[PDB]
């Protein structure tokens, strides 16, 4: 019930299922972006998932366990988005992030666009290690998007 | 509220890929909520 | 787009 990958993250009620989001099994935790589930529990398979740490700031919940991605974006090279959008196959995506610059330092961020549903698709690097997790952004003067490399501490 | 998850593949680097999208450099601020927005 |  926790094996390893990247998973959608859905809800059902009476009738159909929707895919509010995406998320990352590592290491027997669960990582995904706060505003997908708001730190509800998660079922999977016949077991239940817990939230275990969160941070409403940084987007950010993990379930069972501690946050454990740690990679970082190298500032240089470019990242694959593993994009699982809803209704639509795992794709990889290759960019070279741009930068949002704040007043607490700089943060990776790419330039794709995607459903709401697509938010804790992983971001990752050439060894394929999660840099960050997908779908905290803002949106410039075009209409496009462009999301946060979000990682959390481990 | 049924909230569940389901796999949807392995996590893994794609040879030869699709090299996509710019590379903005943006001045943003980021709030106690979460939210980032562009600074003006 | 959470900014489809």
């Amino acid at each position: 019930e926790t094996t390893d990958g990247v998973y959608r993250v859905m809800t059902r009620r009476l009738l159909g299922s929707t895919q509010v989001g995406v998320g990352v099994m590592q290491e027997g935790v669960f990582h995904t972006m706060w505003h997908v589930t708001k730190g509800a529990a998660l079922r999977s398979g016949e077991g239940r998932l817990d939230p275990y740490w969160g941070d409403v700031k940084q987007d950010l919940v993990s379930y069972c366990g501690p946050w454990k991605l740690d990679a970082a974006w190298d500032g240089l090279s470019e990242v694959q988005l593993l994009a699982v959008p809803p209704g639509e196959r795992a794709k990889n995506i290759q960019t070279l992030p741009g930068i949002f610059k704040t007043k607490d330092g700089d943060i990776g961020a790419v330039a794709l666009d995607y459903p709401a549903g697509t938010s804790g698709s992983p971001i990752l690097d050439k060894c394929g290690r999660v840099i960050g997790l997908y779908g905290n952004g803002v949106v410039i003067k075009n209409g496009s998007y462009v999301s946060a490399i979000t990682q959390g501490k481990r | 509220v049924d909230m569940y998850i389901e796999r949807a593949g392995d996590i893994t680097w794609e040879k030869d890929a699709e090299v996509t999208g710019n590379s903005p450099r943006l001045d943003v601020a980021l709030d106690e909520s979460g939210d980032f927005s562009l600074v003006e | 787009k959470k900014k489809x």
